[PDB]
């Protein structure tokens, strides 16, 4: 599975620019894909998201009518043309790929990512910004919800990614209790509606990074600001 | 009502379902026909004519048309287990070379292959399953015999036989006594054909009677039959 | 010719151990327990989309997916509780005779005319189902696979013998022969250390998986064995044959137990299975209905009709909490 | 037909 | 031959085996039965709020 | 008379309970112990539809007889009249469509395997019903309720020459719905038999060629019905065109027989096209 993205580099404000990212080693076709900003000194964002099928699309209020998320099945591309770039688009994008079925794992793989530079609701809070740690103890990070996350269907759609430093975000947990495939054991969530905390067993010199929730139950896809872990 | 996770399984499951319904429209316009007889009768000979590990499969185009030729052979198992398989089958093809009536079975016991042949036609003809199926019948290796039968009278097989010894008549008193088996012969069409080396015309007997076939069908379906 | 006239005397003195054995039959001691009364079982959802007869049907061990088989060439994996089709997959053989889903869940296995016993894998990283293995081997169709676990599947074939497979390799380590007729259904054991088959000789056998070798061989069917499943605590197993007739039989007490059979039905019996408790089996009919029998009572305690066509698998959910019924009708239905 | 019309 | 030695050596297999009472299997199919009743939805109709399987 | 009000009403009004029965009756069956799963059922019911809602206008057309006068409004009328006009165009084209279905069923099997599909059936009723919508709105966007002798009358009102409008409806209704349907269904129907006549399991033993003159008798009943009930009318309305008669009784008489014969086509439909069909017979003979 391979996700690269291009298009990137610096553009002048009202002008315009298309993003392409060429999926290979899935089925493309077979995959809803996702948009996912991320400023420079700043958390994640998502921005627009096309279903398997082209048949609903998806958009963040801050890019609505401005940006246009669209596939090539045949060549395997996704496309994000963005019109009217303003001061507040300058980001890191990465193309990213869910599947939706029962027991289906989405936002599992991540792109690279491309870099764009303009130069002249649930809302997820992470109640800390920062907390140093050392190899061997335990580790624990917080999350709160606006809203509860928990439906009547009896899923709590939360997520928790990692992203270490210089790298795409990865997907520890889906759904706050379900460990994603090639994660070992040590990341475990847990909680309930509102209230949800991931735990480090056993830590390790790699689990340093940045950690996010999302929550996937309704659309406006909404990241936390981002708890960072130091050495 | 949905979550959004909900509605992307029931987006992906009006694909799954868009994709299983151009399937079957695929498939429904395509014809089946199931071959059967022993194994020296010739199958391989109209297959490949046709043409140009349990179950074989033959695919071909003629006019606009496209066969799926279901070939069983290997499967020496109990027939009644897994003869249903094939109930809405368009028509069978049954084979029988018309030498063996001097050729006896390998087998110890002495019973003539044409005998075999005939039960086996009477058992596939008269099948609860095979009911108002259309069977096209080829009686191969027609040179051999007309070489045989002079060579050998026809009273071999069974004495009942005083008619003149001769390829024509030979011929035509077996496509008839093979027809006789038919026990429905209102609602049960028999196509005989004596297959020679031109591979045209074996292709278009076939396809004469599954266009039969397809007249009936469509009459069924329209309610004026 | 002694041979003969010991294997005779075998016969004899296997009759008169069981006979000896026999001192009150089933149906008399369940007298006193009361009927279970009339089973009302409504369809609660029907599942669209095969296009074409369904010969088998397995649910999945968390009692929300199922996978169907038809002769459409396609197998489905179905969501049950929103009715959603969670898997498409083609076949390359379209003449399919069974399926079976891995109870881990991340394998499913088919097989048919084809002689061939496919397994596919359902969690593969490119987002879509391939096959995994292609078992070959067997020499008739293959009517029935269950698997042991991710690495180890039964199949009994036509060819009147069964195989037990190693998945990785791809051979089968080891042969289970004795069967004189084609084998139509297998059970496995809650334990999975023997399973059970039954075949047109109109007997069922007992194999032991390790040993490889027939335990215990059971004669009460006239016609054929057409379905067989195992009583829940593993002790018994109940088996459906052509002769319009089901039977119970208790591997200790080494013989039929009790007959589930009725004047006014006189078809065969496709399928069969239990209820979590045991008490109601199960049978699906050619006459296009299912019966539920009181298990220990041996009467009719209730009717599932809504099929066009011959019911040729049903399957409970090992919760126990539904019941699943596929059709030649090209429908599966779910009862509770 | 001619009973309006 | 080989035929009527593996036939009479695995008829003697499965002869001598230990053997219960018919009773009593019956007595403990009954009793699994019994021990069990409550767990089985499909016995009972089961309330429609614990019942998974509802309209839509 | 009340003799000649007898009879103008007992044969207006017999029309409509037989066409109303029957049609609602197959109408009801198609959605119960049917289902329109195939072409065929879809054109019977659509053809049952239009045939129930034009008999449904005959009730209004006696009254108006009777009363002598509309005493409905220029709105029931228009309502009246349009339907009148469209539910006739509509049976009509559904009657051609079937006719044309069975002659691709018969003399283009392999096509027909491509183009006879439930999906491809609603297409084609939903063409008719828009096609018909061609003489229907304009009927609808020109009736009136004129005064006549103190009674109101109905008819339709055309533009400034008046006879050139009202002669080319006239002509229009009569080439697409009397010429155009008679040539498709001879010809369709012709052609299908000839084809059958070569076809095997209709030939050779007694009973295959039993089953093709049932089949042959079936397709001559359906050409002939519908011609002997909807030549009078039309050739009736060209001489009154042409020409003008007494107010004879027998004129009257003759009139309202002709209406109501050209109605009683919707009331032989149902039996011609579902009770006749082995489909519908299969379904009479299990209950
Ligand atoms: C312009 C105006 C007159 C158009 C509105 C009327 C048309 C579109 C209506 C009239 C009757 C309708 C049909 C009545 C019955 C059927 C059969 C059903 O199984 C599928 C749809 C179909 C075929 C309907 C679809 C739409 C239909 C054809
Ligand atoms: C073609 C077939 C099926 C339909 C035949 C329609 C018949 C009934 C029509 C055609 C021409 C008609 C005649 C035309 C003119 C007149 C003169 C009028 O002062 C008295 C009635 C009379 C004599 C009509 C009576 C009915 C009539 C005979
Ligand atoms: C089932 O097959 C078919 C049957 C009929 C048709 C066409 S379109 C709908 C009506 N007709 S018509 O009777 O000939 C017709 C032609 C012209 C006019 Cl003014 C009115 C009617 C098309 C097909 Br494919």
């Amino acid at each position: 599975v391979q996700l690269v993205e291009s298009g990137g580099g610096l553009v002048q404000p009202g002008g315009s620019r298309k993003l392409s990212c060429s999926a290979s080693g899935f089925a493309f076709s077979s995959f809803g894909m996702h948009w996912v900003r991320q400023a420079p000194e700043k958390g994640l964002e998502w921005v627009a998201y096309i279903s398997s099928g082209s048949g609903t699309i998806y958009y963040a209020d801050t890019v609505k009518g401005r940006f246009t998320i669209s596939r090539d099945d045949p060549k395997n591309t996704l496309f994000l043309q963005m019109t009217s770039l303003r001061s507040e688009d300058t980001a890191m994008y990465y193309c990213v790929r869910s599947i939706y079925y029962y027991g289906s794992s989405p936002f599992d793989f991540w792109g690279q990512g491309t870099t764009l530079t303009v130069s002249a609701d649930i809302v997820m809070t992470q109640a800390t910004s920062s907390v140093p740690v050392t190899p061997g103890e335990s580790v624990s990070i917080s999350c709160r919800s606006s809203k509860s996350l928990l439906h009547s269907n009896g899923n709590t759609y939360l997520y928790w990614f990692l992203q270490r430093p210089g790298q795409s975000p990865q997907l520890l947990i889906y759904r706050m209790s379900n460990l994603a495939s090639g994660v070992p054991d040590r990341f475990s969530g847990s909680g309930s509606g509102t209230a949800f905390t991931l735990t480090i067993s056993r830590l390790e010199a790699e689990d340093v990074g940045v950690y996010y929730c999302m929550q996937h139950l309704e659309y406006p896809l909404t990241f936390g600001a981002g708890t960072k872990l130091e050495l | 009502t949905l979550s959004a996770e909900d509605k992307a399984a029931v987006e992906r499951s009006k694909m799954i379902d868009r994709n299983l319904r151009e399937d079957g429209e695929k498939a429904a316009r395509e014809v089946k026909l199931l071959l059967l007889g022993a194994g020296e009768s010739g199958k391989s000979t109209i297959v490949k004519q046709m043409k140009i590990t349990g179950i074989v499969e033959t695919h071909f185009t003629f006019k606009d048309l496209h066969f799926k030729m279901f070939d069983v052979g290997a499967q020496r198992s109990e027939r009644k287990k897994w003869i249903h398989c094939f109930e809405g089958v368009t028509a069978i093809i049954f084979c029988v070379a018309l030498s063996d009536y001097d050729l006896v079975l390998a087998e110890d016991e002495e019973m003539n292959r044409m005998h075999e042949s005939m039960k086996l036609f009477d058992s596939i003809c008269n099948n609860k399953w095979f009911t108002d199926t259309s069977i096209i019948l080829f009686l191969n290796k027609k040179d051999l015999f007309e070489e045989k039968i002079k060579k050998s009278p026809l009273t071999i097989c069974y004495p009942e036989y005083a008619g003149s010894n001769t390829y024509e008549e030979a011929a035509a008193y077996i496509q008839c006594q093979f027809e006789d088996l038919n026990k429905r012969k209102d609602t049960k069409e028999i196509y005989t054909h004596f297959t020679c080396s031109t591979d045209t015309k074996n292709v278009q007997f076939v396809f004469d009677a599954v266009t039969d076939v397809i007249i009936k069908n469509n009459l069924k379906d329209c309610g004026l039959f | 010719d002694q041979l003969r006239q010991e294997a005779e005397q075998l016969k004899n003195q296997i009759r008169d151990a069981r006979k000896a054995c026999a001192d009150a039959t089933l149906s008399q001691i369940t007298n006193n327990i009361d009927p279970v009364g009339r089973i009302q079982m409504r369809t609660r959802r029907t599942l669209r989309g095969h296009l074409a007869k369904i010969y088998a049907m397995h649910w999945g061990t968390d009692s929300r997916l199922l996978v169907s088989a038809s002769q459409d060439g396609k197998l489905i994996i179905w969501d049950s509780y929103t009715t959603n089709k969670v898997h498409a997959i083609p076949l390359r053989s379209s003449w399919v005779m069974t399926c079976a889903y891995a109870p881990s869940g991340n394998y499913v296995a088919c097989g048919g005319l084809d002689n061939i016993c496919s397994i596919y894998n359902l969690k593969t990283r490119e987002g879509n189902v391939r096959v995994s293995r292609e078992l070959a081997g067997h020499t008739g169709y293959l009517s029935c696979c269950r698997f042991l676990d991710d690495n180890q599947i039964v199949t009994s074939s036509g060819d009147t013998t069964c195989a037990l497979w190693d998945i990785e390799t791809g051979q089968q380590t080891t042969t289970f022969t004795g069967h004189t007729g084609d084998v139509m259904s297998l059970s496995l054991a809650p334990d999975t250390r023997l399973f059970v088959s039954g075949a047109c000789d109109a007997s069922a056998k007992l194999w032991d998986v390790r040993e490889g070798m027939c335990r215990q061989t059971f004669t009460g069917h006239e016609s054929d064995i057409n379905a067989i499943c195992f009583f829940p605590n593993g002790n018994a197993f109940a088996t459906g044959s052509d002769d319009a007739t089901c039977r119970l039989f208790d591997l200790r007490a080494d013989q039929e137990l009790m007959t589930y059979s009725h004047d006014n039905i006189i078809c065969g019996i496709t399928s069969v299975s239990f209820s979590k408790s045991g008490r109601l089996l199960l049978a699906g009919y050619d006459d296009f209905n299912c019966n539920v029998w009181d298990a220990l009572k041996a009467d009719r305690a209730g009717v599932l009709a809504g099929h066009d066509n011959r019911v040729s698998c049903l399957g409970v959910t090992d919760d126990g909490m539904a019941v699943a019924t596929g059709s030649w009708d090209s429908f599966l239905k779910i009862w509770n | 037909y001619x009973g309006f019309x | 031959i080989a035929q009527a030695r593996k036939l009479v050596e695995q008829l003697k297999m499965e002869a001598n085996i230990d053997r219960i009472k018919v009773s009593k299997a019956a007595a403990d199919l009954m009793a699994y039965c019994e021990a069990h009743a409550k767990e089985d939805p499909l016995l009972t109709p089961v309330p429609a709020s614990e019942n998974p399987f509802r309209e839509k | 008379s009340m003799i000649t009000a007898i009879t103008i009403m007992a044969l207006y009004s017999i029309v409509c309970v037989v066409g109303l029965f029957g049609n609602f009756l197959v109408m009801y069956v198609i959605v119960r112990y049917t289902k329109m799963k195939t072409a065929t059922n879809i054109y019977i019911f659509n053809l049952a539809l239009a045939d129930a809602l034009a008999t449904s206008t005959l009730p209004f057309q006696s009254v108006n007889y009777l009363m002598g006068t509309w005493p409905f409004g220029t709105i029931l009328c228009k309502i009246v009249i349009s339907i009148d006009y469209y539910n006739m165009f509509t049976s009509i084209f559904t009657l051609c469509t079937m006719s044309v279905d069975r002659y691709i069923a018969v003399c283009h099997p392999v096509k027909a395997l491509d183009f006879r599909t439930p999906r491809n059936a609603k297409i084609i009723n939903v063409c008719n019903w828009i096609l018909s919508s061609a003489i229907g709105l304009p009927v609808m966007f020109m009736a009136t309720t004129k005064y006549r002798q103190g009674s109101i009358d109905c008819t339709l009102t055309f533009s400034h020459p008046t006879w050139y409008w009202e002669n080319l409806l006239k002509i229009c209704v009569f080439i697409f719905a009397f010429i155009m349907p008679v040539l498709i269904i001879t010809v369709c129907y012709g052609l299908m038999i000839l084809r059958l006549k070569s076809v095997r399991m209709l030939s050779g033993s007694k009973e295959k060629d039993r089953n093709l003159r049932r089949i042959t008798r079936m397709v001559l009943v359906v050409v002939a019905v519908f011609i002997v009930c909807w030549t009078p009318i039309h050739i009736y309305v060209i001489i009154k065109a042409l020409v003008t008669i007494p107010e004879t009784t027998f004129q009257t008489v003759s009139w309202h027989f002709c209406i109501a014969l050209g109605y009683t086509n919707s009331c032989l439909n149902p039996v011609l096209y579902a009770f006749l069909d082995e489909n519908f017979k299969r379904c009479f003979r299990e209950f």
